[PDB]
């Protein structure tokens, strides 16, 4: 039990079953340590970097890395990753003509990125007008996780250089301005970013000169599963390592989607409910969005699993996931943020998902103003329905850009339903949502979720 | 334009070189120097990744080429060479991709390997498989059939006696 | 004139072509070797076989006749008493 | 008991219970050493650098660092953060047009910065005209703490260099010159500063070439609390290390805010009074301004502590504290800087905060001239009142741009009250401050301080 | 007794009680070495560089350093500063317009500065035209102490490069203000140089070395002293101790002994000679800053001897010693073109040999030809009056007529007053003083000021 195959100062017996670092040496995990605040780590005993990130399993578990690295990046399964984007604050074009752009870089990952020099694209309509790289004026010396350069309260930096040594933006001809007056806007997307990372050398300093993140972007992307959490105003992007499909010598631990979300965000769990910052991220309280390939795997994996919940599916390599907390959430237990109260609601019930249900005798109508609704946006109405009778037909009438009239067939147990509608215009007709029940139906966890417009 | 990879190993610091051959005569041996360089280019992926606007690279055209292009001819952008880097581990444990080149080994890999190419109609792959020259007796590169070379290059599955590739 | 490099493996193994210029061994190769050229009409090959010094007793470079020089330089095969270079005699 | 987990020449027994340096070696702390000037140092035994700055705990404690670092930065719990910002002193506008500026770099940290390269933004109104990085002509070789470049007595260095090498700065069009004629000023702010620190090699000479501060900025910020002190004419920023909340493996020492100020400023204490350089900075003798996170943190922590003293609250990572010495402060004991004498003041008392209070029977009125006052500036009225009777209501009449009339209900014990008013115009109406008491009240430590315009 | 805490090859006991270097080894000081010319060196046993300059304590004492470093800097308690300044000789402006400046780098410290690369500022009034650095053409390869580049007799080097781009005012209105009668002042803000260290091969390298690394360290642990002799002005830095630190083992010395150490002055018992010029306390004028004057007055009352040169030196004070241009002592020096009136040298109560026995009033007619117009002057002297019953008033003609009264004390009393002389073709300077009875005068001085 004193063996060390991969040379990472963690015994393979302690690395295979659960371990934690106490006083800079690894010890076997004991279930009584959770009360002292310690965490349980599991990793692969054949690889020095389980996630592919620059720091090994020992450095990530013992915390002997850059102090700006978030505490959820100390898990040997979660990868330390700068996810840096450029957001446009203002656009200035004037007289041939000269265009001046003000940008403010955003970091969302779990690692600081020193000496960032993002490459951005200038595109009007399909055509990339220019691909600009950051000069000496526009290089961000630091970018802490979840912070911006320049920091809040500061004016964004201007981007007006073709090449090094004081070049200037200029459209090639008058055609650009002629179509600009037509009513076209300019987007801004980044193709790549270049930066550094810090490693405490043998002389005790921190060097960020012989280091770059570009060496590990391809490696991190190929051994980890992308997970995103969206909180409406803030965005988070993590990467969790997972084992290869048909690989006998791969030892990356297998974990479920729910456990991985708990690990990648350090969201506390009070028995079963999962809360990040007081905002629930439970399976039924949030709307999950997947790409093409991810949806296929979960559906196949569901029929062989008895619980039939999304959070119990074993994590694999390569899927894409998105998590958007619903904007307006009601559960009739601890949260009701709807500006207008619902109609025909009965809270005296005990058959809900968590505490109670809502028995409806007839129909429920809700009036939602456009005052607190984002104009020119697409929204999706969501909720849970239960009917032991399975003999009542439910129709929905939603007022939007196009009125939606659909029928719903309730199931024996609680079932999640999704309905998508599009609304355009701040000063438009009032949005009407109508649902009717033939008999007595149960309601719980009703939400309206923002989506791409 | 949009740089595309069909190999097996990622290329860092991609600086492709092409010429505007204009279906019959070259015009300019364009090179991408400073802001068109792709920091990393993974296998079966393009720079920029899927979902981003095309990479722009920044030449006269005569009236004669206008007629021929309008009558059953097409323009192509052949590549003469691409200079990149690759990842090498260390005793300190960092992946160092500066200095290391994908031009030192290209005429070594090319002269000892037998090219095999497969196209599925939507995405194309090129694999090199090593082989042995007949004359040299000291040479010890194993000699295997094409069928073994196909399965070891595109990672097919040998169910029964037929080859299955991605179903 | 032309400038370039060659490639010699190093201690770790990765081929290095940075400091290893060709131009260092040009004035030496032209001064110790005999220039032999063979043309086939389509493409031409150029080779430079080594040759000993005339009066230097310390020069141990082997002595081989012109017949062996052509066989060695182009890897020719000797069938019977005829040198055959890929079919073409 | 010579165990050294971090290997910084300080055994864990010393580093946890307290230690001091004698003959450049560490010895156990004994209480008799206080009279000789030996200071008590406590730090974390699992890290070579407890504070995260380039120097270890041993080098910071034993003083084997750059001799231009202040004394209070030699504390292992206080980091050597240089806070460098530029000073925009003058404008030159003349022909589009050409712009020239004179700037003077400032340092207010604890450690010097060699080879300073500030980055400057020229913002007019919302838009950012251009981002300027320091040239070889404007790289300041040296910058001592609480000093300038150029030093005092020399004219500021010019700022007319657009980019690398030198090209003349120029507004891009006439539009900004058009609104400049309306009366819009030009502001300058510092987005970042890049500079070196100084260490010694194996041969004894200070090498400052490859070492850069931009590495140790994210680390020190995210491991230490932010403390600022404003003395009216100068400002002093200090960052003090604090432990993480939930870490069980972190052994960073925890100290009160009162001791944190004492360490971060080397403030002498003669029992309870605190002096910076002869100016009292006691909790009762100064008012504090906090941000959102610290405001709610400090209020929650009070109710669990009986003494209810701000200086007695433990320092936790991330808090921002601003200390602004009162500009006009009277205590009726040893200080009264108000230009005009107060009305109805009785010093015959023994129930004051320190020695005596003010036995006010009726009302107090003060006339404040504008000779020593700053126009177009905001001031906050501060003081303490005591009314054991709890039956007299006090109303205040303060003349300002908007006349303020508010009522106050003093408590049984001493209580601090806060009132906000704005002064606008030097040649404006005289400021009238009047307060009336129903009965007999006790007053002590009356303060007036300047706020933002 | 052979313990070495700082590892500078000097034993602990020797560095505290005084040591001297012989045969490249450290030996304990003896009073018998004085007649042979050896010096007594004492330093701190806890630090590699007691002063803070890049050369260690052993290296400075033994002389195993760069040879251009002055004899007055070998002492470990004296820093090795290359105080380098820039002086402008001639101004060329012509067509907006272009400006040419002739500069000449001046060195006044105790060490050379190789590869001098100064940065300058062009100001007319408050506003700064440009911040000029030294390009490739304007760099001095060697700058030995008390030696300038270009050397004596050579024409000053030109300076008209700004980036590249030729130096230019940013607009024509600068010419309009220059024609008004306003000049342009050139000041230096910093300077970049290197110092020489002997590599392991025995060669001296000045590439990776630099002075700007070793400036903040040496300017923080040193007391600044300037000696001004009208023509040649020297600047020196002496290391001191920290007031509030018990671990600081920097030896503490008086101001007087430091001046001996800083300028390697010779002592003829009690008088101090710089280069034959006495620099005794009574023969020189000292101009302190605000900080030092407050501190000095504090220890003045606590000392029985009551001399400025006996005040202990502390870290962080500034001193300026200004040798008077005009001095008299009635014993061995009289530089006045015109003699005084009613002067008697028959006395034995003087500061050193004799005093001035004045019975009445004394008036001096100083010629204008040997005085500097448009300059500020302060007259000095010592007044002794055991009677303490005579009042003395002075009437000196100047730009504003000055009439001040003085009350001499029982013993010798130092008096000084400020006056300004303006105008070359103005009235001749008249100095007159009257004494009620018999007074003692000694060491009358006339000094130029800023
Ligand atoms: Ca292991
Ligand atoms: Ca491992
Ligand atoms: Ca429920
Ligand atoms: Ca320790
Ligand atoms: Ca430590
Ligand atoms: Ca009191
Ligand atoms: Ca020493
Ligand atoms: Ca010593
Ligand atoms: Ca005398």
């Amino acid at each position: 039990e004193d063996l060390d195959t991969d040379n990472d100062n963690i015994p393979d017996a302690y690395e295979k079953n659960g371990y934690t670092i106490k006083d800079s040496i690894a010890v076997k995990w004991n279930d009584s340590f959770a009360e002292q605040g310690y965490k349980k780590y599991v990793s692969s005993y054949l690889e020095s970097n389980t996630a592919g990130d620059p720091y090994t399993d020992y450095q990530k578990a013992s915390g002997s890395i850059d102090k700006a690295i978030k505490l959820e990046a100390r898990d040997p399964l979660v990868a330390a990753y700068p996810v840096v984007g450029v957001g446009m604050e203002n656009l200035i074009i004037s007289t041939s003509a000269y265009i001046n752009a003000n940008v403010r870089y955003y970091n969302t990952g779990t690692a600081p990125m020193y000496k960032v020099t993002p490459t951005t694209n200038l595109v009007l309509d399909g055509e990339t007008l220019a691909t600009i790289k950051a000069q000496d004026n526009q290089i961000g010396n630091n970018l802490s996780p979840n912070e911006t350069y320049p920091k809040k309260g500061l004016s964004p930096l201007a981007l007006n250089t073709m090449d090094q040594f004081n070049a200037r933006l200029i459209p090639i001809n008058y055609d650009q301005l002629k179509k600009l007056d037509s009513g076209k806007q300019i987007k801004l997307e980044t193709t790549q970013v270049s930066g550094n990372y810090g490693t405490k050398n043998s002389q005790g300093q921190i060097i960020t000169e012989g280091n770059s993140w570009s060496n590990y972007i391809s490696q991190i992307d190929s051994v980890s599963a992308s997970i995103i959490l969206d909180t409406g105003s803030q965005t988070f992007e993590r990467r969790v390592a997972a084992k290869e499909q048909g690989n006998p010598e791969d030892k990356t631990p297998e974990i479920t989607i729910g456990e991985a979300i708990k690990k990648a965000f350090s969201a506390t769990k009070n028995g079963e409910l999962l809360y990040f910052n007081g905002i629930p991220i439970d399976e039924s309280c949030v709307e999950l969005i997947f790409d093409d390939n991810t949806s296929e795997i979960i559906k196949e994996q569901l029929k062989y699993l008895d619980d039939k919940k999304i959070y119990n599916v074993k994590l694999e390599r390569g899927m894409n996931i998105l998590i958007k907390v619903p904007s307006y959430f009601t559960n009739f237990d601890e949260y009701n943020n709807f500006p207008a109260s619902w109609s025909n609601i009965d809270t005296k019930n005990q058959d809900g998902l968590q505490s109670v249900a809502n028995k409806l005798s007839g129909e429920t109508k809700i009036i939602i103003p456009m005052s607190k609704l984002k104009p020119y946006k697409r929204y999706v109405f969501s909720g849970y329905s239960k009917d032991p009778s399975t003999s009542n037909s439910i129709t929905v009438n939603i007022k939007s850009k196009e009125q939606k009239t659909d029928y719903l067939v309730p199931e024996k147990d609680y079932t999640k339903f999704s309905y998508e509608f599009e609304t355009t215009g701040k000063d438009s007709s009032d949005i009407e949502i109508t649902l009717t029940s033939s008999g007595v139906i149960f309601l719980d966890n009703l939400s309206i979720t923002e989506l791409n417009s | 334009v949009r740089y595309y990879n069909t190999g097996t190993a990622p290329m860092y610091k991609v600086t492709p070189t092409t010429n505007l051959v204009l279906d019959g005569e070259t015009l300019a041996t364009i090179k991408a120097q400073d802001n068109q360089i792709g920091n990393n280019l993974s296998p079966n992926e393009t720079y920029p990744k899927k979902g981003l606007s095309p990479l722009a690279l920044n030449i006269p055209i005569n009236y004669d080429q206008l007629k021929k292009l309008d009558s059953g001819k097409q323009i192509k952008l052949e590549t003469t060479q691409v200079s990149g880097n690759y990842g090498t581990k260390n005793s300190q444990g960092q992946i160092i991709t500066e200095g290391n080149s994908w031009s030192n080994y290209i005429s070594q890999i090319d002269s000892v390997s037998a090219s095999i190419i497969l196209d599925t109609g939507s995405q194309t792959f090129e694999r090199r498989v090593a082989a042995k020259e007949q004359g040299n007796p000291e040479d010890k590169t194993p000699e295997i059939t094409i069928g073994e070379a196909i399965k070891k290059a595109f990672s097919a599955t040998k169910n029964g006696e037929l080859l299955y590739f991605n179903g | 004139q032309v400038s370039g490099n060659y490639g010699t493996k190093n201690s770790q193994g990765q081929i290095i072509t940075e400091g290893n210029s060709w131009s260092n061994y040009i004035s030496q190769i032209d001064s110790v070797s005999a220039s032999i050229i063979l043309d086939t009409g389509s493409q031409t090959f150029e080779r430079r076989v080594a040759a000993k010094e005339q009066g230097n007793p310390e020069d141990k470079t082997p002595e081989i006749t012109i017949g062996e020089a052509i066989k060695k330089a182009f890897s020719a095969t000797k069938n019977g008493e005829l040198l055959y270079f890929n079919g073409i005699p």
